[PDB]
RNA sequence: CUCUCGGCCGAAGCGUUUACUUUGAAAAAAU
RNA sequence: UGGUGACUCUAGAUAACCUCGGGCCGAUCGCACGCCGGCGGCGACGACCCAUUCGAACGUCUGCCCUAUCAACUUUCGAUGGUAGUCGCCGUGCCUACCAUGGUGACCACGGGUGACGGGGAAUCAGGGUUCGAUUCCGGAGAGGGAGCCUGAGAAACGGCUACCACAUCCAAGGAAGGCAGCAGGCGCGCAAAUUACCCACUCCCGACCCGGGGAGGUAGUGACGAAAAAUAACAAUACAGGACUCUUUCGAGGCCCUGUAAUUGGAAUGAGUCCACUUUAAAUCCUUUAACGAGGAUCCAUUGGAGGGCAAGUCUGGUGCCAGCAGCCGCGGUAAUUCCAGCUCCAAUAGCGUAUAU
RNA sequence: UACCUGGUUGAUCCUGCCAGUAGCAUAUGCUUGUCUCAAAGAUUAAGCCAUGCAUGUCUAAGUACGCACGGCCGGUACAGUGAAACUGCGAAUGGCUCAUUAAAUCAGUUAUGGUUCCUUUGGUCGCUCGUACUUGGAUAACUGUGGUAAUUCU
């Protein structure tokens, strides 16, 4: 007997049918649009999603006056609309199964860099994040996986140490410097 | 210059005759501060004496802004001597520990184990 | 085993000690006394890991042995000393006084008491008998044994003990209409005044008993402990009332108080 | 569902009994 | 008297007994000392008994895999019950004596097998289910196999003893000493599994005990069991090829985008790594934090399988020519082999990916 | 994510298996830069074991005539620290392993009105009508003489 915790989960599951055009096709084109290094990063948020949706199955099959149904299910639509996927317009349990994939993967740190402007491209954020360049508030962040709160979005800047925003520059701009 | 020391949890244990807290750190472009500097900047927040106060178990943040660690003030240096376990006294230099192994004197409790009445002290 | 176990692990601790997993094996196995160890709290538990006096397991021993802990009035040493319900835990030098009240959830909390309060105690008594040339005696829950008690003191009626002499004072008996805690069971820590209570011989009585919000349950027998007389409870009572809420109502209760915390 | 005692109700007799269903208590922690 | 749902309970009374291998009824220590020649306050060890706590032990009801090529079983040596006892800590065929002739069984007894320690649990799943659970929590059992004991409150104890059986050690030959299914480590066995490390600082336990000890436990090492995050590049300008939006009858033009080949240019940002110091810690290490150094492509160079179909991706080139081989299956191979052996290409997963086997 | 696909034929539709497919565990082959956790002699041999360690313990408070020290102040029975030894306690917990065991174990559920219980917590402890201002003998530790090749032997 020791002092450890041994409880893991998988965090992907693999596909059923390993080779088809039209699954092969729809998972590059998502690597694509939001920089993901390889399909198991496609097979995660996919994996999340088949949880999310089917906690709110059984929701659905419960009684709607049931409080087991209106506390965890207010908490479930609850924990959707901070990490801003939901709506408050749409924030009823029959539209968490109207989500998608790409719902999701606007919200992952790698793609809000770049929809923010402060990469210039989608791979280029990948960069930035783990060349440890971006603060949420106070904090360097060095995983793109990483997903952005709804308050958590409108400050996310140059991480002060960085170049880009407090200046010290780093091994190539003292080297240069070093000639002339 | 730019690092700042704030204490979070503050209590009073008269039952240790200490005052006992939690350190917050901002040494934003520096490495890990020493525990003796921040010893200097802690006994004259408080008052008292760099003699007396004993920190450990510092913690610093992913990106450098902050170190996390423990503090507590003893009201006498004797109290101190009495209420601190002894490896915090010799990070100050205030105790000694002797110089032999576990398996130095556990071989020697096995022999002088063999041995009858007086020459037990013998065995060594 | 070939005799008593000295050991208890922490996954197999009970559970409103609320230890955590990871800092260890060993649970600190409450000594022989006055509870039961599925019962109790070592005072280790309540010294370090509730009050935050201590950091370690031996600075606990450098409370202890400097005999600062009055447990019922008397200077107690043993960190492992199983200290249960109603239960009046005092320390000089700080000057605090502190009873092991169950919460609503069913664990022990830190409950401060005015100095005069800490004199007495509540205990409910287990049996009485007559010993040895017909001297009536009584059992508490905390096996005080108390010699000639009242005639009309019954068994499962609480009785106020002065802690200084050990003799009784008043009593409460168990009748329809007083106040109650339960001490054990699903219902745990909650609080009501008993409506009824339907008797089954050879096995064990159901008691029916309803919060201050007439929130209604029942429990055994063995697992009430009365607190006053109808709705007045001679003790002082935790910042919970005893009425239990439910889950939507207590994080409902939350989400205002951030709110207005601002 | 019934005749008495105690403050019309409660306590008491049992309504031929069970299954089933619903409730309540009891059901270790870890998972 | 007092209690139970219920006593042959508790309490009372009377007559007696009370083991010498005996039952309590104190010949013990420490500290503050102060009061009417005389008294006392805190404690510490005690101790018959009673309750309490920790339990333990015997029971109650219900629930277990496969098997009929196991259909009757138990009773002469207790099988089922009764009475009296012995013994036991207590209830009882637990055991003895004397009686009775029972007890279980297709609602599967009994016998046999289990690659069976039992649960909490695990994998797989639409729903139903199937399979595993030697393994950190709970209970059980055993310390080579049996058996028998001393001590104690608790043992049929094995880091206690005594024998026997089987192994095996030292020796002067007379004798003496054992028991890793504890932590290490070794041999053997195998498809299959780690360092004779450091520490009592944490968690707790034990003892006369704030102070001693703990291979429990913690900390490092070995560690692609398995799980989580996650590098191996990014940007800009030209060389074109493009190809969309615009003008243009087309031609062509575009400053509006995007993509590639650039061993083309261009400085910007970096970790891997080397390494002060701090932090970490019992002391360290790792991680975190920070100096200094550390990136232009044959380097700081991503490999495992495949390219007929199932099944994503060549009718490329060269060799071999029922050979050598491939191929889970169908099949390929006898001079253009899309299937072998190689080169080039491209495709699937990616710090992983093949194969064997159980499921 | 409630799923199929190839193969008997000249060709078709079936029965149907075989093979493919995904997981999960053990072994294994090749490869391997970082970082966080983390299984690990179970399977077969409950086989055999070099060496070391894993169980000891003192408060003020059971017993101190070891100068073993220093130390009053020296006539204060005994100042102190205290090895050893007697005593008391613990050594029955822990750790390991899964061989035996198939109504056995175990689980839920009940009982002890049918038992035992160191410890702890509480009660009780002039309730007995019959040298005490303190009893007796001995053994260790210590000193000394020894045995055996041999040990925690004596």
């Amino acid at each position: 007997p020791v002092a450890r915790s041994w409880v893991c989960r998988k965090t992907y599951v693999t596909p059923r049918r390993p080779f088809e055009k039209s699954r092969l096709d729809q998972e590059l084109k998502l690597i694509g649009e939001y920089g993901l290094r390889n399909k198991r990063e496609v097979w995660r948020v996919k994996f999340t999603l088949a949880k999310i949706r089917k906690a709110a199955r059984e929701l659905l099959t419960l009684d709607e006056k049931d409080p087991r149904r209106l506390f965890e299910g207010n908490a479930l639509l609850r924990r959707l609309v901070r990490i801003g996927v939901l709506d408050e317009g749409k924030m009823k349990l029959d539209y968490i199964l109207g989500l998608k994939i790409e719902d999701f993967l606007e919200r992952r740190l790698q793609t809000q860099v770049f929809k923010l402007g402060l990469a210039k491209s989608i791979h280029h954020a990948r960069v930035l994040i783990r060349q440890r360049h971006i603060r949420v508030r106070k904090q360097v962040v060095n995983i793109p996986s990483f997903i952005v709160r709804l308050d958590s979005q409108k400050h996310i800047d140059f991480s002060l140490r960085s170049p880009y925003g407090g200046g010290r520059p780093g091994r190539v701009k003292r080297k240069n410097a070093k000639k002339g | 210059d730019t690092v700042t020391i704030r204490t979070r949890k503050f209590m009073t244990n008269r039952l240790l005759q200490r005052k006992q807290m939690v350190i917050d750190v901002l040494h934003p472009g520096k490495a890990t501060v020493p525990k003796t500097e921040i010893r200097e900047k802690l006994a004259k927040m408080y008052k008292t004496t760099p003699d007396v106060i004993f920190v450990f178990g510092f913690r610093t943040h992913f990106g450098g802004g902050k170190t996390t660690g423990f503090g507590m003030i003893y009201d006498s240096l004797d109290y101190a001597k009495k209420n601190e376990p002894k490896h915090r006294l010799a990070r100050h230099g205030l105790y000694e520990k002797k110089k032999t192994s576990r398996k130095q004197r556990k071989e020697r409790k096995n022999r002088m184990k063999k041995v009858r009445g007086t020459a037990k002290a013998n065995v060594g | 085993a070939r005799g008593p176990k000295k050991h208890l692990k922490r996954v197999a601790a009970p559970k409103h000690w609320m230890l955590d997993k990871l800092t260890g094996v060993f649970a600190p196995r409450p000594s022989t006394g006055p509870h039961k160890l599925r019962e109790c709290l070592p005072l280790i538990i309540f010294l370090r890991n509730r009050l935050k006096y201590a950091l370690t397991g031996d600075e606990v021993k450098k409370i202890c042995m400097q005999r600062f802990i009055k447990i019922d009035g008397k200077v107690r040493t043993d960190i492992t000393y199983p200290a249960g319900f109603m239960d009046v835990i005092s320390i000089d030098k700080t000057g605090e006084n502190f009873r092991l009240i169950y919460d609503t959830k069913g664990r022990f909390a830190v409950h401060r008491i005015t100095p005069e309060e800490a004199k007495y105690k509540l205990c409910k008594v287990r049996k009485i008998f007559v010993g040895t040339k017909g001297i009536p005696h009584l059992v508490t829950h905390d096996a005080r044994t108390i010699r000639y008690p009242d005639p009309l003191i019954k068994v499962n009626d609480t009785i106020q003990i002065d802690l200084e002499t050990g003799k009784i004072t008043d009593f409460i008996k168990f009748d329809t209409g007083n106040l109650c805690m339960v001490t054990g069971g699903a219902n745990l820590g909650r609080i009501g005044v008993i409506t009824n209570r339907e008797r089954h011989p050879g096995s064990f009585d159901v008691v029916h008993v309803k919060d201050a919000n007439g929130n209604s349950f029942a429990t055994r027998l063995s697992n009430i402990f009365v607190i006053g007389k109808g709705n007045k409870p001679w003790i002082s009572l935790p910042r919970g009332k005893g009425i239990r809420l439910t889950i939507a109502e207590e994080r409902d209760k939350r989400l205002a108080a951030k709110q207005s915390s601002g």
